[PDB]
């Protein structure tokens, strides 16, 4: 299996589960660990944001290619933003300072 | 619609870019790594057998999920930092990681062995003479016992190449292998015994 | 080294008779005592070794906190305590989604450091 | 007393009311143009073209004039840029979008010759298909490496190239012209009020572009 | 192999970030590349001149302040 | 359209079988000389003699580049 | 045609000095790879026409397992290095000549008689070192002309005659168009016997063709 | 997770004495395989000489010069990750020198 | 070179051809290269 871009879930804007909508396959917090080990940040970045999590990062990267500039406008990959809206229902007040 | 000009296009768009492979159980670092993607006809993954140690992925129903590495950042990354070449010795031990396993470990051992006297007895040659005879026909593969001119050298005191030639003793199938041994080195030496702990030594 | 990070302190004039605390407060504040003000502030103090779970609990970052020990308890504490984030650490870095302080990341980090004192 | 002193005057009374300002003075049938009045030109306008150049933009050096077609490449050319020594075409900086097509031919068509390519149909279809290349080559051959309209044109003479600048001010294209006496420079935003013609006016000058061009992008 | 461009960038970190803002200039449209290419892409292209002692940290902050007056050069002369 | 044009698996191949032996041989004045008997199994389409004819002729047309370069 | 298939079409080779080298044939069919390649590693090793020393008699002593007085190499590393000497012959099928040198220093191969027919393509190439004070040496060496390597054992009452020192194929596989397997077939090989890469694989190709001629 | 290398060299020289295992019958680990990819902060080699290096990294080439000249050598002082000057990561001469390439 | 004959016919599908003088490295050669040739290409029909 394999896949450029197609389907997103509606719950945390990120790709589908695999073999049946849109071919996924896991990243997993293990693999971070070998990203950050060998010291790839760039790589790393574009995994947890560009290319998987951020609606209008992954907008903007999709162009960039098409046109020929590479590069990338990650921003907050809106899985955190998330995290507040559910920490925000439960009681406590989370917001982003500055 | 799959046109034939489309993967003309995307062999020059894989040209100079790599891809990221990885295998079920991160553990290490060197389990996530990269490399340079080629064309082949056919579903499976082709892995390395040096790179296949390291990650520890035995051909037996076990999957290799790929990564493509999007921007300039991460393919300047994925090639200097990630890549399998540059990846050559362990995070932990001082040891290589990349080595000969069980197939390239036997072949080496196999040919560098000592046979009870075998064809040849002692016919001594100049060196590419010994492989062109060992291979064609009349001298065995092992053969053992064959003296003959190997071009040793050693990079001495800081300053180039040195050392000279000399007629040292040594098998048929170690005069073959000498030939792999990359200018420096023991040179001639190093070739016999065996392929087990001196091998990757 | 990670695991005896912790020092409990003996003498008395700027740390809190034996309040818990890191070597590198301890350290920092010790060299600053030796040579500024007074040398009876710069207190002495003992290394306690800690445990890999019990070192790995003690943590500034408020999200670094959540993703390893637990959400409930985290949390919590946290909200009641009013305590605000701001890590530089690598864990808070990958959940809020930018370039982490370690290899290439590093050099940007270490630039944009130096940009907050002035602005 | 330097170099600008070749370009003294030129055009007799022919003239035209606005070129005045930049008129040392007639004299001898024809009127001199105030190099005073030119130093200031001799610079501000190459100051441009050096700003300009570091940007890696593009420059079009336009000179259909048969004595300054060949001796142009060599500042264009050489330099690496942008020419037209020949009849620019109606729609190579308006209509480009159809224009370009020409070139598309042009460039396949080199390959012909290129490789083996060349020796394919009959020894007079390659004639009849050369032909082509000599017409493309020469009046595009100079622009196939524009992919996409400049940010600024330099022409010689400002009127003989008159078409030319004009298609520019409707693109938005700055223009830096090299007028003269008869000349109109009402369409340039950069006038150079030199001889529109003096072989010699025209190769100093125009490699001179080229000169703070070249290492314009340091 | 990289290992030739480490022997002259020592840090290795450092070569991802100053090949990645060299990679850029070529991969945009802006420059051109100094060493003759063999059909390899911008990644490969500025590892390459590296190796042989070209392009560094120094000498891109040297030539981008270069350029800077260049530009502002092409402005003011018109000829 | 031809539904009914169920498609079959080709398989243009006369030979079921291959096999070489070299045996040494003494001939009309020789010192050292061997001789090649080339067992063959096939389909029944085609002879052994034109089978081995056309395979050498295959050889030769391979060969002959390899001489002018 | 049908059963026409398509040939190969090289114009492409690497050479890395005068005697190595790497020649290359990109397109051949399924099977085409290790085919021809096994065949001609099969011709060049075994049959390479070509002359090399046979027999030798020295001055000073008769036997092989002995030491020559003013020289530090033994009699059995010389053999191993007239092994190496490049001889070409025009005319004659065999020729004996004389090694005429006395002197402190190496001797060079250009020391040798040169005669009317014998050809020294490495007048460079060493055979032996000469110690300090006088000695002398004045030995007779033959040589033979033949197809293949015939060493010292055979020889009842060590030869190469091959040019080839060694020779080396390797098969990986190519893309072509609208096709999904055609071997690239990559010849490394390395001589010393005044034959060049290009004329050598052409006469072995040529030999190929003689036996393959009674057959089609 | 959060320590990283930091700043170029510790201010300090201070460091753990490495010398042979000896667990209870022979060798059970050599001195080579543990000071191998170790910096030294001093250690005066020799009976009163020099031999040693001040602040230089112990290579396979500088490991091995000292297993020839004098092999009596038992002890050698190196520095460490735990005994580090800077209190924000660690030096990257204290750390050592392990490393892929 | 090879005299090719004798033609040892056993049935319609099988048979055993031979080629009697051939050199001392030339058994093998041709034979083992026709083999490849034999197997892998062989017009027919089917």
């Amino acid at each position: 299996h394999a896949r450029s871009t197609g389907s997103y879930s509606l719950v945390t804007q990120q790709p589908l589960g695999g073999k049946a909508q849109f071919g996924g396959q896991r990243f997993g917090e293990m693999e971070v660990w070998a990203l950050e080990a060998y010291g790839a940040a760039y790589t790393l970045q574009e995994m947890l944001t560009v290319k998987s999590d951020d609606v209008n990062g992954r907008t903007k990267m999709y162009k960039n290619i098409v046109d020929g500039n590479h590069q990338m406008e990650p921003g907050m990959p809106e899985s955190f933003n998330v995290l507040l809206k559910e920490i925000r229902s439960l009681g406590i007040n989370i917001e982003l300072e500055d | 619609r799959e046109e034939a000009v489309v993967w003309d296009i995307l062999d020059e768009v894989i040209r100079e870019h790599p891809v990221l492979l990885n295998r079920a159980p991160t553990l290490h670092r060197l389990g996530i790594q990269a490399f340079e993607p080629v064309l082949i006809e056919g579903k499976a993954i082709q892995l390395h057998p040096l790179v296949c140690a390291a990650y520890n992925a035995d051909f037996d129903g076990d999957q290799m999920a790929v990564h493509v590495p999007l921007t300039l950042e991460a393919q300047l990354e994925a090639r200097a930092l990630m890549m399998s070449t540059n990846n050559i010795l362990s995070p932990a031990n001082g040891e290589p990681i990349i080595v000969p396993s069980q197939d390239v470990v036997l072949g080496l051992y196999y040919m560098t062995r000592d046979c009870v006297n075998a064809k040849g007895e002692g016919m001594v040659l100049t060196g590419p003479k010994e492989a062109e005879r060992l291979y064609r026909s009349g001298l065995a593969s092992l053969h053992a016992r064959v003296k003959v001119r190997i071009t040793e050298y050693e990079k001495d005191a800081n300053g180039e190449l040195v050392a000279k030639t000399s007629l040292k003793d040594t098998t048929v199938g170690r005069a073959i292998l000498w030939m792999i041994v990359p200018k420096g080195l023991p040179y001639s030496i190093v070739n016999q015994a065996l392929g087990k702990k001196a091998i990757s030594k | 080294r990670q695991m005896l990070r912790k020092a409990t302190i003996v003498n008395a004039g700027s740390s809190d008779f034996l309040e818990g605390e890191q070597v590198e407060y301890s350290r920092v504040k010790i060299a600053n005592r030796e040579l500024e003000a007074n040398g009876k502030v710069g207190a002495t103090y003992s290394r306690d070794l800690l445990g890999i779970t019990k070192a790995s609990l003690a943590t500034e970052s408020f999200i670094s906190a959540a993703s390893f020990q637990e959400t409930t308890r985290v949390l919590t504490e946290a909200a009641v305590a009013g305590k605000r984030d701001e890590l530089r650490g690598l864990k808070e870095n990958v959940i809020v989604g930018r370039l982490i302080p370690a290899g290439t990341g590093y050099a940007y980090h270490q630039d944009r450091m130096r940009r907050r004192a002035a602005g | 007393m330097l170099k600008a002193g070749v370009h003294f005057g030129h055009q007799t009374r022919y003239w035209n009311p606005k070129m005045k300002p930049f008129i040392f003075g007639a004299r001898n049938k024809v009127h001199i143009i105030n190099l005073e009045k030119t130093v200031p030109m001799f610079n501000e306008a190459l100051a441009e073209l050096n700003k300009i150049a570091s940007r890696k933009g593009k420059i079009l050096f336009v000179g259909t004039k048969r004595a300054a077609s060949e001796a142009v490449k060599d500042a264009a050319l050489s330099c690496d840029q942008f020419f037209v020594n020949h009849r620019w075409l109606g729609g190579m900086l308006t209509n480009w979008k159809t224009v370009r097509q020409s070139i598309k031919r042009l460039k396949d068509l080199e390959t012909q010759s290129q490789d083996g390519t060349f020796d394919k149909l009959t020894k007079k279809e390659a004639l009849m298909r050369t032909r082509e290349l000599e017409k493309l080559e020469n009046s595009l051959g100079g622009i196939k490496d524009m992919g996409g309209l400049p940010d600024a044109l330099f022409v010689i003479d400002a009127d003989h190239e008159h078409i030319a600048i004009k298609e520019a001010n409707n693109l938005g294209i700055p223009v830096f012209a090299i007028v003269d006496t008869n000349s109109d420079p009402d369409g340039v935003d950069f006038v150079i009020p030199g001889n529109d013609d003096a072989i010699r006016a025209v190769t100093l000058y125009l490699g001179a572009v080229a000169a703070t061009v070249r290492e314009g992008r340091s | 192999t990289v290992q030739d461009a480490v022997e002259k960038i020592g840090n290795r970190f450092d070569l991802v970030l100053v090949a990645a803002r060299r990679a850029r200039q070529m991969q945009v449209g802006g420059k051109d590349p100094l060493v003759p290419e063999e059909n390899d892409k911008t990644t490969v292209i500025a590892l390459r001149e590296i190796e042989e002692g070209l392009i560094n940290n120094q000498i891109l902050d040297v030539r981008e302040r270069q350029e800077q007056q260049e530009q502002e050069a092409a402005e003011l002369q018109a000829v | 359209r031809p539904i009914g044009r169920l498609l079959v698996d080709a398989c243009y191949s006369p030979v079921e079988r291959i096999a070489y032996n070299v045996e040494a041989a003494r001939v009309e004045q020789r010192t050292d000389l061997d001789k090649l008997v080339i067992e063959m199994e096939t389909n029944g389409t085609i002879d052994p003699e034109e089978a081995i004819r056309r395979a050498a002729t295959i050889l030769a047309e391979q060969l002959e580049a390899f001489v002018d370069l | 045609s049908v059963t026409e298939f398509l040939k190969p079409r090289l114009v492409d080779i690497e050479q890395v000095s005068s005697t190595h080298a790497k020649v290359t044939l990109e397109p051949l069919e399924r099977g085409f790879g290790h085919t021809l390649g096994n065949a001609l590693r099969r011709i060049l090793l075994s049959s390479m026409p070509g002359c090399a020393v046979t027999e030798v008699e020295i001055d000073g002593v008769l036997h092989e397992y002995s030491t020559k007085e003013g020289v530090q190499e033994d009699i059995l590393e010389i053999l191993l290095n007239l092994k190496g000497l490049a001889v070409r012959v025009q005319g004659k099928d065999e020729v004996i000549l004389t090694l005429n040198k006395s002197g402190i220093g190496p001797v060079t191969a250009a020391d040798i008689t040169h005669d009317g027919d014998v050809e020294i393509v490495k007048p460079q190439h060493v055979i032996c070192h000469l110690t300090d004070e006088n000695a002398s040496i004045s030995m007779r060496i033959k040589v033979q002309r033949g197809r293949g390597y015939v060493p010292a054992s055979t020889r009842i009452h060590d030869a190469c005659y091959s040019p080839v020192e060694r020779i080396a194929y390797n098969v990986e596989a190519a893309r072509v168009e609208q096709r999904t397997d055609l071997d690239k077939l990559v010849i490394e090989m390395e001589t010393n016997g005044t034959i060049d890469p290009e004329e050598a694989i052409r006469r072995a190709a040529t030999i190929l063709a003689e036996q393959l001629e009674a057959f089609v | 997770q959060d320590l990283v290398v930091t700043e170029d060299d510790c201010g300090t020289h201070e460091g753990i004495m490495m010398t042979p295992v000896i667990e209870g019958g022979d060798v059970k680990e050599p001195l080579r395989d543990r000071v191998l990819g170790r910096v030294t902060a001093e250690d005066v080699l020799k009976p009163g000489t020099a031999d040693i290096l001040v602040p230089r990294n112990t290579l396979l080439h500088e490991q091995w010069c000292d297993l020839l000249e004098e092999n009596s050598v038992d002890a050698v002082k190196v520095r460490s990750v735990v005994s580090c000057d800077t209190d924000f990561g660690v030096c990257a001469h204290c750390y050592g020198r392990d490393l892929a390439r």
